[PDB]
């Protein structure tokens, strides 16, 4: 063995132990479009790869080889599936292949490829115990990884590893409120455990996010949470919802509360609601502010929200033409 | 009037626009004052020069970046070596945008090179010799059509790759990027965009393909990559993009994803942010304004009366503005944020968000907006796509005289 950075890395076409194999160049045509100059490790590595995937060489140096191809370029999906040939054919140990992996991805854990391989390692050994905490160790450096809460859903959801999540999701709330991969990972937990639709939990929820929109008035996050756990029963179906938004908005005004507020007058008009007029020229003067002084850069959106309100709920809307 | 500023970005109330971080600092507020102080003082930059703003493309600058990079990349782009045709769709479509003639000695090249990213069992590869992958495959047949030439055309194995397409069709609806690899929305794009093109969809290929990419939309009204995962902008175009393609944009909340996407328009730097929470990054000038194009003709197709004839539903002016101000390399191409260095993807994007921004059209109705001098405006970009619509016409008329595969 001989890691890529190492000092005392060494070519391939210098290696006795590969003198019997001649490289293939790539075969880039007569004149190139988009050729890219590569540097000789990168290149004779590459040319090598080329040569045992030709011959499907499934050999120990083989193996080896793919991992410093990988390293290259860790997005080589050919040189992915190869090694994936050469795990099953050579039987190689998956655990020592976990170990690998764990350590590919802490170098590189914003990559499609890497993540794919480490669960197609869990499903063929059937086992996640290490999954949840290694996760949470990429995530201690990026709160934000795409692929890692990608990978933490796939793992609880197949593997019924709901118990500690929403623990776990309160933990990194903590530590960061506008996280809004959080949020959605708090969604999910719910979704699929207790659902919204018990009443106790929508409740503890419905609370726990204005707690959160009272702390930090202008973290978007809990706002798109409190619309989309709310939005689905239909806003107008909370009667209390309104005046205590109202009830926020000399201290803890924003333009998501005003927003929130014409979304709320958007679904009560469309319900039959009691003074319809007067809810309709409530949220119009809505739009009009957003659009004009509280939100301009959605003025577009918020004007077209204003004639869409005015389209179907004037007085005159339901009115013939010949009146 | 004389004291009134022209720019948005650059109006004495555009600084009210500033992060309110309610005195709580977490990474994230952190990391967004960060880029608004770096952003200000791009803004800020012709006042304390005493100079008067100009927002000039820089045309040739990026014209000579773009017709080298076609031929040769240094071992920056090492990183893409599996990931060639993608490099020939952007700058094809980059040098598209900026009305630049391709040579036909540089079309019949590409058609050479992308012949031999061709699978012998349909699709295309990163590269020569690697096996094929619905990524290289979109935008293998993207730069194809682009050229648009007989002699580009028929580097399609359309029989092929029908039956590539296929043999990642999963039960669900949704598809693999390659065999062995892993199901996200960007397959279903990927798919329907060069089965579309090329002619080759057939009365079962995309059974359930709508019902899958519509579980994608989650309670943020955006879509995430598989069901359940975090609402983001590549993702939504692509699958906003998929069921226009399928003519099945109702399958999703259209409603929920207009407030969506519109909300993830940065209210201080002028363009688009990724995902809530999240830095504005110039690339998102068409994953997410690209969406507002789709939404406009979908809600138009229900004879939603109340859609504007003039605007897309989202501040074009402070996008061209952002792109212009903050994007461009004095060198040649754009770029993600100031701070960030430039490359092929973000200079195809960011020119293709331009473009978006530049260009409303629904019907009849055409009506421009060029910020900066006039010289500016770009080709128009199809937003299904993102080649040029007569490009898209050109291919797709071509194709409609072939056969389906096997009739
Ligand atoms: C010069 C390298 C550019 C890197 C960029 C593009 N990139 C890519 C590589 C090959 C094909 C392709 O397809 C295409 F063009 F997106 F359609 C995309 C990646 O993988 C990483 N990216 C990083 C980036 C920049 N700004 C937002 N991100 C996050 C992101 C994540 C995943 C995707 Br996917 C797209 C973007
Ligand atoms: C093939 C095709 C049409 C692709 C388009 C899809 C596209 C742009 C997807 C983005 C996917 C992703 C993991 C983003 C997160 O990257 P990040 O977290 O590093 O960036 P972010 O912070 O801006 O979200
Ligand atoms: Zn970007």
């Amino acid at each position: 063995f001989l890691s890529l950075d190492s000092p005392t890395y060494v070519l391939y076409r210098d290696r006795a132990e590969w003198a019997d194999i001649d490289p293939v160049p790539q075969n880039d045509g007569p004149s190139p479009v988009v050729q890219i100059i590569y540097s000789e490790k990168f290149r004779d590595v590459y040319d090598y790869f080329r040569a045992v995937l030709q011959r499907d060489e499934r050999s120990e140096r083989a193996f080896k080889l793919t991992r410093d191809a990988i390293e290259l370029n860790a997005a080589n999906y050919t040189v992915w599936h190869f090694r994936r040939v050469l795990l099953r054919s050579l039987q190689k140990d998956l655990q020592e292949e976990m170990n690998y992996i764990i350590a590919i991805i802490e170098e590189q854990p914003k990559n499609y490829q890497v993540w794919h391989h480490r669960r197609v390692l869990v499903e063929w050994l059937k086992d996640p115990s290490q999954e949840l905490e290694f996760i949470a160790d990429i995530l201690n450096q990026d709160a934000k990884n795409y692929h890692a809460w990608q990978h933490r859903q796939w793992v609880i959801q197949e593997f019924r590893l709901w118990d500690n999540e929403l623990q776990y999701v309160d933990q990194l709330l903590k530590e960061d409120v506008r996280n809004n991969s959080v949020w959605n990972q708090r969604h999910f937990v719910i979704s699929n455990t207790t659902g919204y639709s018990d009443r106790a939990v929508l409740e503890r929820e419905v609370q726990y996010t204005l707690e959160m929109i009272k702390l930090v008035p202008h973290n978007e996050s809990a706002w798109n949470y409190l619309k989309g756990i709310l939005q689905d029963r239909g806003l107008s179906r909370y009667p209390n919802l309104l005046n205590q938004l109202l009830d926020l908005q000399p201290s803890h005004s924003s333009p998501y509360l005003i927003a929130f507020l014409v979304d709320i007058y958007e679904d009560m008009l469309e319900n039959q609601c009691d003074n319809k007029e007067d809810i309709l020229n409530k949220a119009l003067e809505l739009c009009e502010i957003l659009a004009k002084e509280k939100d301009t850069i959605r003025k577009e959106y918020w004007r077209y929200i204003g004639r869409s309100l005015q389209s179907k709920h004037s007085r005159e809307s339901d009115i013939p033409a010949s009146v | 009037p004389v004291w009134s500023e022209p720019l948005y970005s650059l109006r004495p109330e555009h600084a009210r626009e500033r992060l309110q971080d309610d005195s709580v600092e977490t990474v994230t507020s952190i990391e967004q004052a960060k880029v608004e102080e770096k952003i200000q003082e791009v803004f800020s930059s012709y006042k304390f020069n005493h100079l008067v703003p100009r927002l000039v493309l820089q045309r040739e600058k990026h014209f000579h970046y773009l017709k080298r990079g076609l031929r040769q990349l240094t071992d920056a782009y090492e990183c893409l070596d599996a990931s060639r045709p993608w490099l020939c769709y952007w700058i094809l479509h980059s040098l598209e945008l900026l009305d630049e003639p391709i040579p036909q000695i540089v079309a019949t090249d590409v058609c050479q090179f992308l012949e031999l990213c061709q699978s012998p069992d349909g699709g295309f590869g990163g590269g020569p010799g690697q096996y094929p992958h619905l990524a290289p495959t979109y935008a293998a047949v993207n730069a194809l059509c682009i050229i648009g030439t007989e002699e580009a055309y028929n580097v399609i194995n359309r029989e092929k790759l029908l039956q590539y397409l296929y043999s990642l069709k999963q039960p669900d609806g949704s598809f693999l990027m390659h065999v062995g690899g892993e199901v996200d929305v960007r397959s279903a794009y990927c798919a329907a965009s060069v089965a579309s093109l090329t002619n080759i969809i057939t009365p079962d290929l995309f059974e359930g393909t709508a019902e899958w990419i519509a579980r994608c939309q989650n309670w943020e009204g955006g879509i995430g990559g598989v069901p359940g995962m975090e609402a983001h902008g590549g993702y939504t175009f692509c699958g906003l993009a998929a069921l226009v393609i399928l003519k099945k944009e109702r399958s999703l909340n259209l409603k929920s994803l207009l407030q969506w996407v519109t909300s993830r328009q940065m209210r201080f730097e002028g363009g688009f942010q990724g995902r809530c929470n999240k830095l504005v990054d110039g690339c998102y000038s068409f994953w997410q304004a690209g969406l507002l194009p789709l939404l406009h003709r979908a809600l138009h197709a229900q004879g939603d009366p109340a859609l504007s004839m003039s605007h897309w539903m989202f501040h074009q002016q402070a996008l061209q503005e952002y792109i212009l101000m903050c994007c461009q390399c004095p060198a040649g191409g754009l770029l993600d944020k100031p701070g960030k260095s430039r490359d092929f993807y973000h200079t195809c994007y960011c020119l293709s968000g331009l473009s978006i921004a530049q260009h409303f059209g629904s019907g009849a109705m055409l009506h421009d907006v060029v910020m900066g001098v006039p010289e500016n405006v770009l080709q128009p970009t199809h937003p299904v796509y993102n080649i040029g619509p007569d490009k898209v016409i050109q291919a797709t008329t071509h194709f409609l005289q072939k056969p389906v595969p096997g009739f």
